[PDB]
């Protein structure tokens, strides 16, 4: 949950 | 006016708001309907954070938007 | 006992899996069917981050429960 | 080359590259075409991001590989 891309959370 | 908000399931809340609803309103409707914190709340618009003093106006949000609700993922 | 994980495209795919399978085993079953390494995969029960090294037992995962499986990007 | 990047909207860009460009100038080639200043653009690939100073041949990128744009959520856990 540190990201977020089209269209997702993301971790890193 | 409608907008909706997509969830990490693929669920669709759909809420009733004012163009000058400022975004700590919408968290509000949020936590009232789903019962999660406007704190763990993460709302997503057009590429952009929407921060919490703006009104959906400010942002462009019109109606039939749809946001992105990104949680904060919980430990234990 | 089975077990469901659901990607990003919306597929999803089952597994068979033991209580005592780590979330590193788990992890492995997934690289097994869709090609994403261990370190770039992050398992979601629930909302909550699970963690290496504990077991589907230790956070009372049981039978057709749901994985949200979410990106990791590798460091460096 | 051809590559591809998707930005945070969704929609598909195309670049013209060489394996030797650097993401700083991968960066500008994006700006060119739709305005995001490279201060604000953060890339992956294969689930790594992108430092600027590499090149696209550090991270393996090939003809028609596909980039996305990513955003870094303020005060993320």
């Amino acid at each position: 949950x540190q990201y977020w891309x089209y269209a997702t959370g993301v971790c890193g | 006016m409608q907008i909706f908000v997509k969830t990490l399931t693929g669920k669709t809340i759909t809420l009733e708001v004012e163009p000058s609803d400022t975004i700590e309103n919408v968290k509000a409707k949020i936590q009232d309907k789903e019962g999660i914190p406007p704190d763990q709340q993460r709302l997503i618009f057009a590429g952009r954070q929407l921060e919490d003093g703006r009104t959906l106006s400010d942002y462009n949000i019109q109606k039939e938007s749809t946001l992105h609700l990104v949680l904060r993922l919980r430990g234990g």
